[PDB]
DNA sequence: CCTGCATCCGAGAGCTGAGGAACCCAACCAT
DNA sequence: ATGGTTGGGTATAATGGGAGTCGTCTCGGATGCAGG
């Protein structure tokens, strides 16, 4: 009873993944908007 | 200028707290409410053209 | 234009009261209510219906139950031999006194309501809700206790204004108790920030609130307290882009799905 | 400092007024994690 | 009585692309 | 049958607001006032 909502590369983009950042609730200095559990960022070169 | 606008709002709040409150037991920390000053500074640095 | 100055002018066009007039009017209202209940017992009808018809006759033809039935009952009241038309007279006098008392005390409402601006209700809405509270206070006042009318009326005016603010300030209605919970949470967080030198965390707010409060409950309460944003919020320096221009529709099937 | 007009009692306290953004070495600001510049404005000078 | 002439108000001002502040108590319907 | 939500009440006395906006240029009509 789950469905795909994954993040994908938009048309005309791409490259090499150089970095990833994961911010979770409770980490020092992290201010996530209410309701958000975690944030994942990917840097592609 | 934005700091002055926020400080004026804070002064208005402090005056209302002075008038509504009791003069017998009062300390500066209870009267001063810094929410308008922070609001003004955020407004300037986030939404000013 | 500027309806605030207009209303203030209409308000100041009525003179204030002295203690003699105020106590006289309050006594007249009380005797009018007693006369109304005595008349209801004599005629056997409901106190509410008789009060409504007497008020209709006092206010006159200007204020638009129908003329047939009110005239019928008003003539039935004229059918009383004696010592009962007297009760009718005191009822009418008490209703006139009620009107005069409300009109004279309308200025206290404005004085009280001027301190609740900037909380999601405009000044004139606050004034009107304060007027409703004032009418309540006139209804419930008791002059025997030798208390000035403003002392009792201020409580009811404040109650009306606060209930109106908690009822009509948000696009999504939130129950009154949980509005008080939100306000208490905001006050607690503000004092915690003042003492801590930085924004508190959810755990500290939960600890400061007391028993039965944890970080998840604080998070949910802060989540529901978010106000909706405008679909017409401008985006960019030019007046050509709005917020709602970026929000797609997910309900209607796409051509691909239909095919 | 809170002073009584008639009594003359004095109560002094240090109040936390909030935060003020700091300008970096090169002359920009970090607002919500983004780099920003405040642009100078030109306007009619006050006077007669 | 007529006429013209200051005065005031309201509606205009190119296209495309990108951009983000009281509290308490008591009862009553919903589920 | 339990929280969730709604209504009523608080009694010294209190009785007319506040942010603001001044760097547009034109045009066409509606309108009130000057003259004869």
């Amino acid at each position: 009873d789950v469905k795909d909502t994954s993040l994908r590369v938009p048309p005309g983009e791409g490259g090499i993944v150089v970095r990833t950042v994961r911010l979770r609730r409770g980490d020092p200095g992290v201010e996530l908007k209410p309701g958000v559990r975690e944030v994942v960022r990917v840097y592609v070169a | 200028d934005q700091f002055r606008v926020g400080l004026a709002r804070l002064a208005r709040g402090v005056r209302e707290r002075m008038l509504m409150g009791s003069e017998d037991s009062l300390t500066p920390a209870k009267l001063v409410n810094s929410r308008p000053l922070e609001a003004a500074i955020r407004e300037f640095f986030s939404r000013s053209q | 234009s500027d309806p605030v100055r207009q209303y203030l002018h209409e308000i100041g066009q009525v003179p204030l009261l002295t203690l003699e007039e105020e106590v006289e009017l309050a006594r007249k209202v009380e005797e009018g209510m007693e006369a109304i209940k005595k008349l209801s017992e004599i005629t056997g009808l409901d106190p509410d219906l008789i009060r409504e018809v007497v008020r209709a006759k006092i206010l006159g033809s200007a204020r638009v139950l129908d003329p047939k039935t009110v005239e019928e009952i008003d003539q039935k009241l004229k059918s009383l031999p004696k010592e009962h038309k007297r009760y009718l007279h005191i009822a009418r006098e008490g209703e006139a006194a009620r009107q005069h008392l409300i009109e004279a005390n309308l200025r206290l409402v404005v004085s009280i309501a001027k301190k609740y601006t900037g909380r999601g209700l405009s000044f004139l809405d606050l004034i009107q809700e304060g007027n409703q509270g004032l009418i309540r206070a006139v209804e419930k006042f008791e002059y025997k206790r030798r208390f000035k009318f403003s002392t009792y009326a201020t409580w009811w005016i404040r109650q009306a204004i606060n209930r109106a603010i908690a009822d009509q300030a948000r696009t999504i209605r939130i129950p009154v108790h949980m509005v008080e919970t939100i306000n208490k949470l905001s006050r607690t967080a503000r004092q915690l920030q003042q003492e801590l030198g930085r924004e508190p965390t959810y755990e500290e707010i939960a600890e400061a609130m007391g028993p039965g409060w944890d970080a998840k409950r604080v998070e949910e309460t802060l989540k529901i307290a978010q106000e909706p944003v405008s679909l017409e919020t401008p985006i960019g320096d030019e007046k050509d882009s709005f917020y709602g221009d970026f929000i797609p529709d997910e309900h209607l099937p796409s051509p691909v799905d239909a095919a | 400092q809170l002073i009584h007009k008639d009594t003359g009692l004095i109560k002094e306290d240090e109040v936390f007024l909030g935060h003020i953004p700091l300008m970096t070495e090169d002359g920009s600001f970090i607002i919500n994690g983004a780099d920003r510049v405040i642009v100078s404005q030109i306007h009619r000078s006050p006077g007669v």
